[PDB]
């Protein structure tokens, strides 16, 4: 029904712009992260941001959630993005709320 | 009887002054520095003297750290301070934690904590003894009692302030002289967090909803057209 | 224009020393011979006097047991007649200079 209207706003350029500016903020931010002020203060910043990068991400892997991972599993680029993803989603579920039992930090600037 | 020319000392060698925190060369004009309502219950605040204490120590949270103290004789080296210590804090905060809690230190008798009133070399009884009239009522209550043969150290927590470690050497088999001081250690941490009961998994629930709210509103586009 | 061979700092100087132009900044009008001396004297070596200041200016507390060496311009060439004064606060009871 309406995956033709989906694919054909999936290859509009400003949906691809949008992504892109929010993944080059989130490098100014790993940026600002190697600092050790912006790393725990003046970071209200970083809190939102990091929220709506995490949304972006989210609505990634939800454009990417249909059934086009029947192309997503034998291809070059695809698997290795949406892999990408997991390894992205999973550790900072278990890391930005944790409350687990783990050793410590060493995937903060690797996942960014 | 006592030795009074006895001390202990903490060594500092490398201090958290000469880099890109803190200067020697400010510090003892009234370096006043912000407790976040953490102590008892408000608006305290700490004073720090750098003639009294110096530049303070710096050590990261989530580190096991214990500090090492070395005995001194006529403002002479001798020898590390190899007996049981305790520390506390004189401001009275409580956002530090304890090493392995006394079950993996193999205690048998129902170790003290701060709770029973300041330790001496007098009030302490040690719980590695064989007393026969209070072995247990604990599973995992820690072990407030640091050096020693057993090997626990102080969890540090995510305040990113300075403490006073008030020292105390316990063990009442070293020396008769009460052995104290006071020494500053300063931790870095490396986040707060203001997350709140919104979770990642709430806020993604929230998004995955607007998102569908979203084509639910853009299916009409392309049923209009 | 004359230095020496080091700073406060690499002459075990903990704390803030005190040296020649502030000394002479403290004392306003009096001659130089009332303005630094035994009666004076407060060592660098102290951690509780005086002062927590920046180290690395020049150095003149010069001594044995100490390298300190004179230094002068190299470029002009000229004369300055120093008189040498004796420090210590209990090492005599008379003027030694
Ligand atoms: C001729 O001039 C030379 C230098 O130009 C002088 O040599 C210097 O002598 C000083 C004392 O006579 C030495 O001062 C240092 O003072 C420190 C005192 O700090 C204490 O810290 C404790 C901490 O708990 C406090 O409670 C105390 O109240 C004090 O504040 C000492 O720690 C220090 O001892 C060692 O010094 C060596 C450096 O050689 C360090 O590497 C070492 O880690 C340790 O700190 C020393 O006593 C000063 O070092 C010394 N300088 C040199 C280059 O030798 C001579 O004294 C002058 N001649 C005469 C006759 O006065
Ligand atoms: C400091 O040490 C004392 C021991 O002298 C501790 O008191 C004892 O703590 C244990 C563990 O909490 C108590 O056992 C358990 O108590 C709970 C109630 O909190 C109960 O539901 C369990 O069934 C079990 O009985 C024990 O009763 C208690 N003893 C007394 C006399 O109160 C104390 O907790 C230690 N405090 C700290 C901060 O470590
Ligand atoms: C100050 O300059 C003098 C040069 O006169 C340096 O003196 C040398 O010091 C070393 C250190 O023990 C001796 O082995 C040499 O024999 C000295 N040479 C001379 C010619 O005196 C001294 O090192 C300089 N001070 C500093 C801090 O660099
Ligand atoms: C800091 O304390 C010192 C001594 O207690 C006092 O002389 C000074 O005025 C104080 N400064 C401020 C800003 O409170």
């Amino acid at each position: 029904e309406c995956q033709a209207y989906f694919r054909k706003v999936i290859k509009s350029t400003f949906f691809q712009i949008v992504m892109i500016t929010t993944v080059t903020t989130n490098s100014f931010l790993l940026v600002l992260g190697t600092n050790y002020d912006i790393q725990f203060e003046f970071f209200r910043t970083f809190e939102v941001s990091e929220l709506f990068f995490v949304s972006v991400y989210v609505c990634e892997f939800l454009m990417k959630v249909y059934v086009d991972p029947i192309t997503y599993w034998k291809d070059g680029y695809n698997i290795l993005d949406v892999i990408i993803l997991i390894i992205l989603t999973i550790p900072y579920l278990l890391r930005k709320i944790k409350g687990n039992h783990s050793a410590y930090l060493h995937f903060a600037d690797g996942i960014q | 009887g006592c030795d009074m020319t006895k001390k202990i000392v903490v060594q500092n060698k490398i201090s958290a002054c000469t880099m890109g925190i803190l200067n020697p060369v400010q510090l003892q004009k009234n370096y006043t520095y912000t407790i976040e309502k953490e102590a008892y219950d408000d608006d305290l605040i700490v004073f720090y003297e750098y003639k009294d204490l110096g530049c303070p120590r710096l050590v990261y949270y989530d580190k096991p750290w214990k500090p090492v103290v070395e005995l001194w004789k006529n403002g002479i080296v001798e020898e590390i301070m190899n007996a049981e210590y305790v520390i506390s804090e004189i401001n009275g905060l409580v956002t530090y934690s304890y090493s392995l809690t006394a079950a993996t230190a193999n205690c048998r008798s129902q170790p003290q904590n701060w709770s029973t009133f300041l330790w001496n070399r007098e009030n302490y009884v040690s719980c590695h003894e064989d007393n026969k009239d209070n072995p247990l009522l604990w599973p995992n209550v820690e072990y407030q009692v640091l050096g020693g043969q057993t090997n626990n150290k102080i969890i540090f927590g995510q305040r990113n302030g300075i403490y006073t470690f008030h020292l105390s050497v316990v063990d009442p088999y070293y020396s008769y002289c009460n052995l104290n001081t006071i020494f500053s250690v300063y931790v870095h941490g490396a986040l707060p967090v203001t997350k709140f009961q919104p979770l990642l998994t709430i806020l993604l629930m929230v998004t995955t909803t607007l998102l569908t709210a979203w084509l639910a509103y853009a299916i009409p586009k392309q049923l209009r057209s | 224009d004359y230095t020496f061979n080091s700073t406060m700092e690499q002459n075990g100087c903990i704390n803030e020393a005190q040296t020649w132009d502030s000394m002479i900044e403290e004392n306003p009008d009096i001659p130089l011979d009332d303005v630094w001396g035994p009666q004076n004297y407060r060592p660098c070596f102290s951690y509780a006097i005086g002062k927590p200041g920046d180290l690395g200016q020049p150095y003149e507390i010069l001594n044995y047991s100490n390298k300190n060496h004179i230094k002068w311009p190299m470029t002009y060439a000229g004369m300055y007649v120093y008189r040498l004064k004796i420090l210590d606060p209990n090492y005599s009871f008379c003027n030694l200079t």
